[PDB]
């Protein structure tokens, strides 16, 4: 059978979760902010020669009940952990998602990649990309700045997180 | 008070390798959500029935894809489940009334606290 890796988007409201997640599973991206409930995503794909199928669990960035957000989060095998690079709270925010994986998860090596959304719009820049290097290397994990409106590194973050999780698994088995 | 918001019959599938599993009835009460499950055994139908507090349930909207068609997934530890909706309405309507009474849940805690 094909392999499954379940990836869950984890950020703040706004950072951008939807538009990436939409703009890698049908190549579109809309300017209008929709409020997201919890969608869940699947798509075959070619990963290094191998045909596997990505699932991708889409959330609100504000979730009510903890318990719920667990449950979210306990599904996954990795993490894109979003943030928008014209706000500076969301980036802050970071650090609570990232200890709330690792606790519900139970494992600091948890397939995670830090990344830095809406890199199109640098004008409005609030974090600068010193600063969110820094903290993927003391959280020993890579960071990547994307922007779903054009693509700029739309797959690099999805393809990435899939080899990460998929390593895991070479190891784990 | 308490009440029976809403139930209805349902199929089940495994979520990884969307198999087709049983069907179900759901009811939804108040503040959780009932699932009965009959399972057919050579001397022995087993049945299977879960309580899904809402204030625990995480409730997912399964996007349509081939081998996938009106469905949505619920999420509580240690289990993952997807269940497919007679048609379009009848996923609209549970997912509908699984958001309002939860919403409900909420406020309904909020003026108590
Ligand atoms: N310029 C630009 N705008 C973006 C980018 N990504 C998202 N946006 C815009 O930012 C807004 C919020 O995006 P959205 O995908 O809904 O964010 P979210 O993280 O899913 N929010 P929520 O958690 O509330 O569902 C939308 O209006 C969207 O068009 C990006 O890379 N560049
Ligand atoms: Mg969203």
């Amino acid at each position: 059978s094909l392999a499954l890796h379940k990836v869950i988007m984890v950020g703040s409201g706004g950072v951008g979760k939807s538009a990436l997640t939409l703009q890698f599973m049908y190549d579109e991206f809309v300017e209008d902010y929709e409020p997201t409930k919890a969608d869940s995503y699947r798509k075959k794909v070619v990963l290094d020669g191998e045909e596997v199928q990505i699932d991708i669990l889409d959330t609100a960035g504000l979730e009510d009940y903890a318990a719920i957000r667990d449950n979210y989060f306990r599904s996954g095998e990795g993490f894109l952990c979003v943030f928008s690079i014209t706000e500076m709270e969301s980036f802050a925010a970071t650090a609570d998602f990232r200890e709330q994986i690792l606790r519900v998860k139970e494992d600091e090596n948890v397939p995670f990649l830090l990344v830095g959304n809406k890199s199109d719009l640098e004008d409005k820049r609030q974090v600068s990309v010193e600063e969110a290097k820094n903290r993927a290397e003391q959280w020993n994990v890579n960071y990547v700045e994307t922007s779903a409106k054009t693509r700029a590194n739309v797959d690099k973050v999805f393809f990435d997180l899939m080899r990460e999780i998929r390593a895991r698994k070479m190891e784990d088995s | 008070g308490q009440y029976l918001v809403y139930n209805g019959d349902l199929v089940e599938y495994e979520a990884d390798h969307m198999a087709q599993l049983q069907r179900v009835h759901g009811f939804l009460m108040n503040d959780c959500l009932l699932v009965a499950t009959w399972l057919p055994q050579r001397r022995g139908m087993y049945r299977y029935n879960a309580l899904y507090p809402l204030d625990r349930l995480a409730v997912v909207n399964v996007k349509d894809n081939p081998p996938m068609k009106d469905m949505f997934k619920l999420l509580m530890f240690p289990e993952s489940r997807i269940f497919q909706a007679e048609n379009a309405k009848i996923k609209r309507e549970w997912l509908e009334v699984l958001e309002e009474t939860k919403r409900a849940l909420s406020d309904k805690r909020r003026r108590e606290q």
